[PDB]
């Protein structure tokens, strides 16, 4: 296997477990408006690439 | 060797910057370059995509979510689903925006209105009049054990509104099956037994060749004409059959609605707004202005 | 094109090579909108590869 | 019935209407006279970013001092549309219409130089190509900035590098006030299409 | 047309397709006074349907 | 006999000196001559050479000595030869200049920095960005009784530097075979048994299409970014085998390095410098300014 | 050369007769960069040897 092929290998990065009725950022729904930076859109996970 | 002039006297006009607002013409801009014929190459291997992302059909063809409603087992039949989001059940058909929130901060209380536009609305805000075929993808977030019948019908003309001092909203009392029968309205009855989705294209119909791009901008109890004149009508989403769900699943489902436009036409390159195009930059905290 | 001005337009129109309603939702290849590859189609590049006397200062 | 949650891709249109392009073209022939099908032509148009830009005499001013705000505002098309994209390329064009209400000297002249983007005037020479106008005979200073770049594309975000693309430096021997209009050359455009930001509308004061 | 000016007129004359004394009382079809239908006869419409490179900004 | 005007009103712009900074165009300069078509002939039998000495490939193709190093029998292996000249062993790959000395004269002490440019560097100083294939001729001044092995390897990216208040220089401690192995670097091992010379062409490689022409101009501890961004990398000349020499010959040899450029491209006709292009005119004595 | 200006360039381009990459290191004969020998190729010299009426003041 070349280096390219080695880099085309799927890698497990994260593993998330969302639970209902948690009211956490993982289950907080996308908001209609964003009026302040203190009330941003909440995300489950974030990944800086590459 | 030095003959005489035989040309006539040219009439002229010292009008610099003639047609600078047009897109076509020969520009008198001096290039701070070496070659007057300076010109970049074509766009091969510049952007990640060789597609033209600047065409109106590619921008207004990018859908965005505008409605996420909550259809509970209590929702009455032939009543618009008004739980979960603003403008509940009603969908003003048009490229302009219909929804806005008011940020009120402080003596006094300064109020600025914010919009949540899809790319079609972002584009329409740049012009005075529009004309397009509006396309809506109505998806239901459910399981294989939720069943129900959903009625999506188109009503032309103005919308029943509960007009406020700073905003407009639909009057859900004038949209019940008693006051607003769907028997003489184009509609699509959707079964949720197994399917979840229907895309609905609404062609352009109006007594005008072009509608306005104002929408909800400055719309309230006193300023309400342009809003009504900015849309061809509205869709209403009402249950034909109550939501059916055992106690092993959720007693509610979420109705997601994507919005985009096709066969688009924009008329005037000037907005119809009181003020200019301005982007809302959310401040750091809720105290700022 | 019926124009009472002898100069029908400000500029000389260039053909594209596009088979799509420009205001339509179907993709448009941006390379078919104009031909400006690395060829004599570009003025200065044609000047260079054709060896004109101006690129030398004459 | 079979237990399943699926998608059949059902599509419906609501009217037995004629071809939309026919109707659209008729409506344009009758009430517009033109057809806008792309948004680059709007970058070829000139639009105002400031009706009154005051300058101090004998001062080399980089136009970044103005564009760095005129881009976040969203008033012009080069700014409004930038909020939809992440890249850009190509050069730019600026026009300066004189609005000076006083006579400062027997000879008023305007001069424009090149400068790497995000530089200061004390960081660059005044050599290179230039354009000079005399507002009294020509009150419109039209100039074009090419795409002199180390990179084939320029992002609309902050970078570690500086001076990787060209900009404009503006000089005047007197205090001038000008209307500034900008636009893109015949080669400017944007890149990725991304989502929209929120828009600002009418503002009101209320003495609650 | 005998004119001592090389430019006989300010503009380029366009033919009508009319068979009537223009100052007469008989009706004149206003569509035969000029040809400007939805065709390439109109400049911008020809630009669009011919896909020129200017409608894209090039 | 006297007909009427039929021309239209020309729009105009009183913009004298339009495009005077360009190289191509029709000049409105009035000739103080007899003939408007005054024009000299071609260049046959004017200069001693019918060659074009003004082409960038003929100027940047004129090599010049930039390094004269002293390789002693004490020089350690896999250590850059840093004796004899500045920027010892290290060769910043690029058309700009990398070496400068400070002339400090006087109260106060006025410091002006001087450069030692080859024709390629002289040319590059006239522009903002460059791109070229850099060619180096590495000669060794020895006899038939000196033997040794010399390693010339290319390392891309920034250079290890000992930054001063007025200049920059290489850190010889970060270039030893321990910290800087040449096992994964393009290189050429040269035997000195009989041969003396190898010409090395380094194509252009970088994450940029064009590098900067600033170089060492104003480069010091505080201003150091543009210098690093003005070069594609650097060569390092390290002994693979200690210098072998009997006591009948010199215990050292001189390593002469010529520099020129090929496949040259210059971008902007404006320098990137704080100030203009200025030629150093050495004063009569060391007291002048 | 694709140009939307009818005047593609400010000047009329003159051919050289050069077989070399102008930015290359190989020599370029400066006489092949332009043809301006002692011939009718030069305007005033052609005027003289062709005996035009302007060199006499007519």
């Amino acid at each position: 296997h070349s280096i390219i092929q080695f880099l085309q290998r799927p890698v497990l990065i994260d593993n998330i477990e969302i639970v209902a009725g948690t009211t956490a950022d993982n289950n907080t729904a996308l908001s209609r408006y964003v009026l302040d930076r203190t009330n941003p859109q909440k995300y489950i996970k974030q990944w800086t690439l590459p | 060797s030095k003959p005489r002039n035989q040309n006539q006297v040219m009439p002229l006009q010292n009008v610099p910057g003639w047609g600078y607002s047009l897109y076509k013409g020969i520009d008198m801009s001096v290039p701070l370059a070496y070659d007057p014929n300076n010109e970049l190459g074509d766009l091969r291997d510049v952007f990640p995509s060789a597609v033209d992302e600047m065409a109106i059909g590619y921008v207004c063809g990018n859908p965005a979510i505008k409605h996420v409603l909550t259809w509970s087992t209590t929702d009455v039949v032939q009543n618009p689903i008004s739980n979960g989001d603003d403008w509940g059940g009603v969908i003003p058909v048009g490229m302009p925006c219909y929804s806005k929130t008011i940020r009120a901060v402080k003596a006094t209380s300064t109020k600025t209105e914010v919009m949540d536009p899809a790319p079609c609305e972002y584009v329409a805000n740049l012009f005075s009049y529009w004309r397009a075929t509006m396309c809506y993808r109505i998806t239901v977030v459910k399981t294989a054990f939720h069943t129900g019948r959903l009625e999506i019908f188109f009503e032309p003309g103005s919308i029943p509104t509960v007009r406020t001092a700073d905003n407009l909203g639909p009057d859900q009392t004038q949209l019940n099956g008693t006051i607003a029968p769907s028997d003489n309205n184009y509609k699509y009855i959707l079964d949720l037994t197994n399917d979840t989705e229907v895309t609905i294209k609404v062609p352009y119909v109006s007594n005008k060749m072009f509608m306005k791009t104002v929408g909800i901008y400055g719309a309230h109890d006193e300023d309400n004409w342009n809003f009504d004149e900015s849309f061809t009508g509205f869709l209403c989403i009402r249950p034909i059959t109550k939501l059916m769900a055992p106690d092993t699943v959720s007693q509610k489902v979420s109705i997601v609605v994507w919005k985009w436009a096709e066969d688009v036409v924009v008329v005037e390159p000037k907005p119809l707004t009181s003020g200019p195009t301005q982007v809302y930059n959310p401040p750091a905290v809720a105290r700022d202005l | 094109p019926t124009s009472e001005n002898p100069k029908i337009g400000p500029i000389s129109e260039v053909a594209s090579g596009v088979k799509t309603a420009a205001n339509g939702i179907e993709r448009i290849p941006v390379l078919g909108e104009i031909a400006k590859p690395v060829t004599a189609a570009v003025k200065w590049f044609a000047d260079i590869v054709g060896g004109v006397a101006a690129i030398f200062g004459w | 019935i079979n237990l399943s949650n699926k998608t059949d891709e059902n599509t419906i249109s609501f009217f037995d209407s004629g071809d939309p392009e026919r109707m659209n073209s008729e409506a344009l022939m009758r009430g517009c006279g033109e057809q806008i099908v792309n948004l680059r032509p709007l970058l070829r148009t000139f639009r105002t970013i400031n009706d009154n830009w005051s300058l101090a005499a004998n001062t080399k001013t980089p136009i970044t001092d103005l564009t760095n705000t005129a881009d976040a505002e969203g008033r012009d098309y080069m700014s409004y549309l930038s909020f939809l994209y992440r890249f850009y390329r190509g050069g730019r064009r600026y026009k300066f219409f004189n609005t000076t209400p006083l006579k400062q000297s027997q000879t008023c002249y305007v001069r424009s130089f090149l400068i790497p983007r995000n530089y200061t005037a004390d960081e660059i020479n005044t050599d290179g190509p230039s354009h000079i106008t005399y507002p009294v005979i020509n009150p419109v200073h039209e100039v074009e900035v090419p795409f002199y770049s180390q990179y084939r594309k320029i992002p609309i975000a902050s970078t570690t590098d500086k001076g990787y693309d060209s900009s404009l430096m503006y000089y005047t021997n007197v205090g001038t006030q000008q209307i500034v209009a900008r636009a893109g050359n015949d080669d400017f455009t944007f890149g990725w299409m991304i989502g929209t930001p929120q828009l600002q509308g009418i503002t009101k004061e209320v003495a609650n």
